[PDB]
């Protein structure tokens, strides 16, 4: 098992010879050989606020990582560094990192107030934003890095211990931890993308993090995890939300295809921005399309059990357990944002009202197909989670509709006890 | 089973793009008609 | 590696058509497979609380589970699983699980108030009794799963890092984790017994829960696990309360035979009901025999010390050898019953006097080792269990067993402890 | 794979017939293999209080722990201890442990307060020096121990665990734990084609872990030494989450800075315990890495961060190093022992009397040389790298001084800065 030197969503060369080096929700680096050297482009996905360069390499940089402040370099085998602002006040720096015998440089990370280097002997370098060094520390040998505003995630790796990630918080002098090397959930693998896992063996294509501050990863399975309830130390657990096997499958007409792949950028709201790459090789080439969008679903789905109902139509006794799923997971990522750090733009309330009108709505769907095969029990248990008491007494004149008389004296037997929870 | 009139009350609880809409309406029935 | 469907207390098939796929203390199943199709055969150990039926699998339903209200079937290849109460009058519904290319389904579970599925790639999937789903979560792979009123087990292995529990509980707000993957202290392992390791290679035989709450399992090293203080997570440690192995050699009196295999079938606060397997076969077959009750026991004898002593001539093990079972027991005993009745309440009424039952043993044991102790003539053997004794009437007790020893220094001793007991 | 019993810095036989048992700060011991029986020999370093005394060997005494109280010894095949204290303050007695079909003992522990003995599938058995068993309890395979009054450290290893460590502490009448099971930053011996004709096979024959000595600290923070040849440290281990293994020194730098350049491979390392901040050593000077008899005397090491490259030290002509490279690694150097000296203090306190004004001999050199980064800076005229440098300037003393070096750098406007910093403190303060 080898080593090798990670970026976010980057690509191998190929029998081409221009590749990207990163990819994330500002811009993308390209790079270009010139048999001696290279030229380095920086390109940017915002126009306003940031220009586009481009200069030349003489030593070969195959680490980058870009973001909003600066832009930093690497190098896999001299241990050499650059540190390039987009700012034109304040000036680069470089620094050269000590190496011991038969070591490299996997990722590095580009904090607005730290710079992180971490080698693949378990070093855990960490500098200022000028070149002033901070401190040294062992740990389990990293293979992935990602940052946003002041948080840091990270995977470990070793060839006995296993996966475990670690989610930390360098702010301006608090290092709260809050999970220190704890397991993780993903398989790791075991044609013409043989390329492929000669350039990346371990198979993250890209990790990033939300809008909203909410860890991610695209595994090898091609499906997206995320992490929920992060803040709590007993709480954290990994919701699927995305099968990249399955929407394929669906547009396509019902039928196995070997065209269409996924390849992310990065997460919004609800929506996940995607390079639909089309062909064999199932990673961009130049130039970059557009970014498409796709919505997210909860995998509730059957393979089988659309196909006798026969793009692929739903019924709408299977589509209606999916947005309940869905509108219930969305909530608790809100309801803590606002509780916890707060709101950014302003409109989280509206959007967390309007979620709350998909939950009890496309319950009732359901509720109604309780009652049409004579069960009062399964009704029952269902009318104990709607928040929303507009629709309590709603329910109440679909009971009247399909005559079972008992369950209408059970619902206004739960009212009654909500109703005197308020006045105390 | 119909919601949507539950729904309409749930969430109640001259604009000048339909002016541009009829002059719009009215000028493609003004060239054609004798 | 292969990841193959477990089951509590499941045999495999062998040369006969006929074997088990439960056991546990309410009842078990048999299946027999005719010319067509499979014949499962429901059948309890209680009849003065429900009634036997028995009809026929229609897909080859191959994992079970059976608890005190009803029992919940699948199939692992393709996945449809049933559900069906004891009761007549609530209805018996059947969904079928999503699944993907190449999964099994490992183990299934059933509370009164949940039912869980945990498949192959590590989904865990939440039901309620009627069959609305509450969550789809992602975890490591599953092979075992165990369930109470309110508190769910749960034992993972990856193909790379592996063997870990997670002691979770299904609260009715939310699900607040007690052990998230803590590394897991059993051993798996290193022809009549092929067959059983190509059926179940891990070698866990059955996993469950106490009756005072605190999980066990009983895998192939024929050792009983038991966990103590499990909901503080400062102080959980396992202590190993039963050897299988030795008290075969204890109860035949100097001989090893070979062709006893213990079976566990539930704990009962002191006794652990099991079934003596005689024959080639380490699991039972038809008819299933009689339950079989032991008597906890600590592993703290030698094979040796045994052997000279029993060599004049059951096993006659010495007063030395026989109170330090009995201090240990008394010992491990007693702190898992306090922290219950503290947080969960009585259970039966009568809790209060079983632990002045083993407090009083507590004494007793310490002083058979107590004139164990000073008997060698050195008296630093003797002074540290004035300290371990609990009671003051012990330690009242403590002093005239020291006067007969003539050690005038050592009586002194335990009368300072006592000006440390009185504040 | 096959386990081995473990004993802190051992050597093996080798090709000769006499071998040590352990090595600290207490004394040596060491073995004469008679044809038939054995020969242990307990030797010490202080002679003046001690005395050397030894005795015949009938069952291979092999697991060996040497503490200020007692020694205790062991066979790994029979599981048979017997606790020999130094004086006549005790007797030496004797306890058989039970042994399984397969079963081996790794390793034994000394306390003042307990003795531990564990085995090879985890049966973690307690007992006191008065020779009680306290609870039989079950972990992960155990292949190394070491302890101090009250506290253990242990570190696990299975086929389907990997390396963990443990540290807990027998208290009074409870046990707590604080990182129970924690994976560790540890290499292990990655063991090539070659090493199976090399003269340091009889070495990796006999530990495979590569694991050449454990020990606490002089104030009680563990150490290790492993086959990488660098003295990782833990730190804050009273936090449980924010755990740090600080390696605060490489042999394989110091063989090269003391050499004069030279790549010779003939001196190496051996560490027998640690002091406030230096390092006491065994300079093995041979084909073979184990001290052989009679055993060279303990020098002295200083100990060095890992911040120095090779290239740029080799356009700088022992090796001399810069003033623009030395005062960067003094800023680390005397901030980590500015972090684990401060906590003993308010947890526990003095421990031998002197401890506050060592304390403040070190702040003194850290806002010391952090002045020299500020001159070097101060001429590239990078006046943002200058204000990073000013928050870390623990005395208000440290402050006045730096003043005077920005009026020969004549900025003018770097100044209001670094003075309005110095009157941000006197608000706070009040508080």
């Amino acid at each position: 098992f080898r080593y090798m030197p990670f970026s976010p969503a980057g690509t191998p060369f190929g029998f081409t010879d221009r590749r990207y080096l990163t990819m994330n929700e500002v811009g993308y680096v390209s790079t270009v050989k010139n048999s001696e050297q290279y030229s380095i482009t920086v390109s940017f996905f915002d126009v306003g606020r940031f220009r586009e360069y481009h200069f030349e390499d003489l030593f070969g940089y195959d680490l980058c990582f870009l973001n909003e402040k600066g832009t930093l370099f690497g190098q896999s085998k001299t241990g050499q560094i650059q540190y390039r602002p987009h700012d034109s006040i304040h000036s680069n720096w470089t620094k050269i990192i000590p190496l011991q015998a038969g070591e490299r440089i996997t990722s590095v990370a580009a904090t607005p107030v730290r710079v992180i280097v971490g080698t693949s002997l378990g070093y855990f370098r960490s500098f200022n934003q000028f070149g002033v060094p901070f401190a040294v520390e062992k740990t389990s040998p990293i293979v992935a890095l990602t940052a946003q505003n002041y948080r840091v995630f990270s995977v470990h790796y070793s060839q006995f211990h296993g996966l475990s990630y670690s989610l930390s918080e360098l702010g301006t002098s608090s290092k709260r931890y809050y999970k220190r090397e704890c397991p993780l959930p993903m398989s790791l693998p075991n044609d013409a993308n043989l390329d492929y896992y000669n350039f990346n063996p371990m198979g993250i294509k890209s990790l990033f993090f939300s809008s909203y501050g909410d860890p991610c990863i695209f595994g090898s399975d091609n499906t997206l995890l995320l992490l929920s309830k992060w803040r709590s130390p007993e709480e954290s657990k990994w919701l699927p939300i995305l099968d990249s096997n399955m929407e394929i499958w669906k547009m396509s007409g019902g039928k196995e295809t070997t065209d269409i792949h996924v390849w992310p950028l990065a997460l919004a709201y609800d929506t996940l921005n995607c390079i639909l790459v089309k062909g064999k090789h199932i990673w961009p080439e130049f130039p970059l399309p557009l970014p498409s969008e796709m919505e997210i679903r909860m995998p509730v789905f059957v393979k089988s059990k659309l196909l006798e109902e026969n793009e692929i139509q739903i019924p709408v006794s299977m589509a209606a357990e999916e947005e309940y799923l869905r509108s219930k997971v969305l909530s608790e990522l809100l309801t803590d944002t606002l509780e916890n750090d707060g709101e950014m733009y302003g409109n989280e309330n509206e959007v967390l009202a309007a979620l709350n009108g998909a939950y009890d709505k496309a319950l009732l769907r359901l509720f109604a197909s309780a009652c049409s095969d004579q069960n009062v029990e399964k009704a029952l248990s269902l009318a104990h989670e709607l928040k929303q008491d507009r629709a309590l007494t709603a329910a109440v004149k679909i009971s009247e509709r399909a005559e079972l008389p008992s369950l209408v004296k059970k619902i206004n037997n739960i009212r009654e006890a909500r109703y005197e929870q308020q006045l105390k | 089973i119909n919601i949507d009139d539950i729904l309409a009350e749930l969430d109640k609880e001259v604009s000048p793009q339909q002016d541009f809409s009829d002059l719009m309406k009215s000028w493609k029935n003004e060239r054609c008609s004798p």
